Formats: C-alpha cells, structure tokens, sequence
C-alpha cells in the first residue's frame, strides 16, 4: 500500500506542477501588464 | 529598482537521509520573479550608448552572480531547475530586452555556470558510500580544484576588476578568464562528467542481457562480474586512461589530469 | 564643417560600437550578423571605407574563431591540435 500511496502522492505532485505552470504563465502575464503600467505611465 | 516586499524564510532541513553528507542543508532562497525583491529594470534604457556602461556593470555583476551559483537581475533560472531537486537540469533564462552583445557573453558565462553547479550537484552525490571511495575520492579532488582554482581565481581578478577598475570591459574579462584557462580545465571536466554520465546510461539500459584454465588449476576460483549502477575503482581508472589517451596535444591538461589520477 | 557633418555619428560612440564589431558582438548602428553589416548611408566615403575594413577584420576574426570552435568539437592528430 505504500508503493500506492507514493503513486498517488507522484500524481498530486503532477497536478500542482500544472497548477505551478498556471501559475507561470499568470506570472509572464503580470510582468506583461506590469510593463504595461509603465508604459503607459511614463 | 524599487524594493518589493516580500517574505525571506530560511530554515534547516531537518530531513538529510536522501542529501549525501557534503550536499545541501537549509532552503533555497525565492527566485527573482517569484518573490521580488528588487523592481527590475528595464534594460532598454540602459541599452542606449550613455548608459551602456552601467548596462555592461548591471551584467556583468549578474554574470559574477552565475558564476558563483546565484541567479541575476536580468539573468534568472529556467523553468526545468528546480531549487528543491538535487537531480534537475540547471538552466538559466535572459531577458531579451537586453542586447544580444550582452546576451551572447551572458550565454557563455551561463554555460560556465551551469557546468560549475552541474559538477558541484555531481561531487556532492559521489561523497556518498554507493558510489565508492574512488569516485568519492574523484569527489573530493573536484571540489579542492573548484575551491582553490575557479572561485579563487574569480574573486582574485573578475570581482576586483569590476570594483576597483574603471574602464572595464565584460571581453576583457573573458579574455582574463582564457588566459587563466580555468574554462578550459572546467569544460574538460564537463566532458568527462558527461561520459561518464553516459555510462552510467548504458549500465542501466542494460537489464535484461546483462575457460579451462580455471579447471586446470588447482584452486577454487570464480568470476562475480555483478556489475554496478555507476562505475566504481577500476571501471573509473579505465575510463580516465581512456580520457587520457584522448588527449591529444595539450600536455599541461594531460599533466593535471595525470596529477589528479594518480591522487585519486 | 559642422553644418555639413551635423548627422554624423560622433567619434565615441563610433569607437565604443566598433569595439563590440570587433569583440564579436552586435551593435545598434551596425546589425552584425554572420555576413552583413548594414552600414548607415550618414557616414562620410572614407570614414564608410575604414569602418568596411576593420569590419572585413572583425569577419576574419568572427570566421577564425567559428573554425576554432569547430576543429575544438572534432578531433584531428596533436600535431594540427597544437596548431590550432
């Protein structure tokens, strides 16, 4: 049960690393608007 | 560059039964564009003529980053390096704002990077016992060049340089840097590192498909050719004297190489 | 001569882009790629032909050091990998 556990656990590290790549592609689009503010501000 | 508030924890890890005894012990710190410390800035500004030299500065301190192991302003980790996994690739990003002039050193210094963390992550998992007293040995002269070579030659020349050295240029550096040979003796070592690495491959790849003068002589005699994960003792002096016999038209690399065999 | 030349590029940034021409390195007034310039047309003949040739040396030097790297990646007897 335990080679399962560890499984399981590999499959919910797989899911938030889709959530972290989520989360860079959030992050690329915030520096993209970021740049933006300073565009339009300067 | 605006200072980003943002929170700065480190603590030991208390788990150290899967880091050899000579790897990592405490946390990473948060990357650039993940907990901003600093506001960065925009490298078309500075691109323009008057203030290229601080351009150049700007680089080459983030280069000097690289160099010792840290990432950069402009010059940050790449998406496959992981700060929690010894085995991830290392990779480093550059902003294209910046110019390729730049851009292109920054590759190379990167790359020279890349392979001192590569050959560091190596020698810290050789320390351990699986690997054997050989290869932990090999470890140990690796991490003695690294000390007392390449980061001591930086810190002797490239940091005075752009502290105290007005009028410096980032080519001048790698001109230093050549002179010095420390990317050669790196680069060689790289090689090495990856054929090994190669072997290794092959050793594990191999799973399924792996006299009469032992009868003739009186003695109780066998073969246990059990081979391993990684090469051990004399697999390892066989692929440096092949690495030596490869060697071909640099005395002085072969000289060091024989040096370090022969310590080892 | 300066209603004549006030579009010309002063002396310092031709020298300060010239280095980078020189060091293998693009630059702004000069897209350095493999094989063209790209030279400005505001730059005087002679000063456009003394540019032309230390940017035929900076191609020299660009060409030397590819074949450098190439015959580095390849392997050839120590005779010819002392020479090179």
């Amino acid at each position: 049960e335990i080679k399962s556990l560890k499984h399981e656990i590999k499959e919910l590290r797989k899911e938030k690393n889709d959530t972290l790549n989520n989360y860079d592609t959030l992050e690329e689009e915030t520096d993209d608007l970021k740049n933006r503010l300073q565009a339009l501000e300067k | 560059m605006e200072i980003k508030e943002v929170d700065d924890r480190a603590e030991l890890l208390r788990y150290t039964n899967n880091i050899p005894l000579l790897g990592k012990l405490v946390n990473h710190q948060p990357l650039w564009s993940t907990n901003p410390k600093l506001k960065s800035f925009s490298l078309e500004k500075i691109s323009a003529p008057d203030q290229r030299r601080v351009q150049e500065a700007l680089v080459v301190k983030d280069l000097l980053n690289v160099l010792i192991g840290l990432e950069g302003t402009y010059i940050r980790y790449f998406n496959d390096y992981e700060p929690s996994d010894p085995e991830t690739p290392i990779e480093f990003k550059i902003a294209k704002k910046m110019d390729p002039s730049f851009k292109t050193f920054s590759r190379r210094i990167v790359r020279y990077g890349k392979q001192y963390m590569i050959l560091t992550r190596a020698y810290e998992k050789w320390s351990d016992t699986s690997f054997g007293m050989v290869l932990q040995r090999f470890a140990y002269e690796i991490r003695r060049f690294l000390e007392d070579v390449y980061l001591k030659t930086l810190v002797e020349r490239l940091e005075r340089d752009f502290n105290k050295v007005p009028n410096f240029s980032i080519r001048e550096l790698e001109q230093i840097i050549n002179e010095t040979e420390v990317n050669k003796q790196m680069e060689l070592l790289y090689n090495i590192y990856e054929e090994i690495f190669r072997e290794i491959e092959e050793r594990r790849t191999n799973q399924s498909s792996q006299n009469e003068s032992s009868l003739h002589l009186r003695l109780m005699v066998a073969f246990d050719t059990t081979v391993y994960p990684v090469p051990k003792g004399g697999a390892i002096l066989k692929i440096f004297q092949q690495k030596i016999l490869e060697n071909l038209g640099d005395r002085s690399s072969v000289m060091f190489l024989k040096k370090l065999l022969n310590n080892i | 001569s300066n209603p004549y030349y006030v579009n010309t590029i002063p002396e310092e940034d031709i020298l300060k882009y010239v280095s980078y021409t020189l060091l293998a390195t693009t630059s702004a007034l000069f897209p350095f790629d493999h094989e063209q310039i790209q030279i400005p047309s505001k730059i005087p003949n002679f000063e456009s032909g003394l540019l032309h040739l230390i940017f035929e040396a900076g191609l020299l030097y660009q060409s030397l050091g590819y074949k450098v790297e190439k015959f580095r990646m390849l392997n050839i007897s120590p005779m010819k990998k002392a020479l090179i």
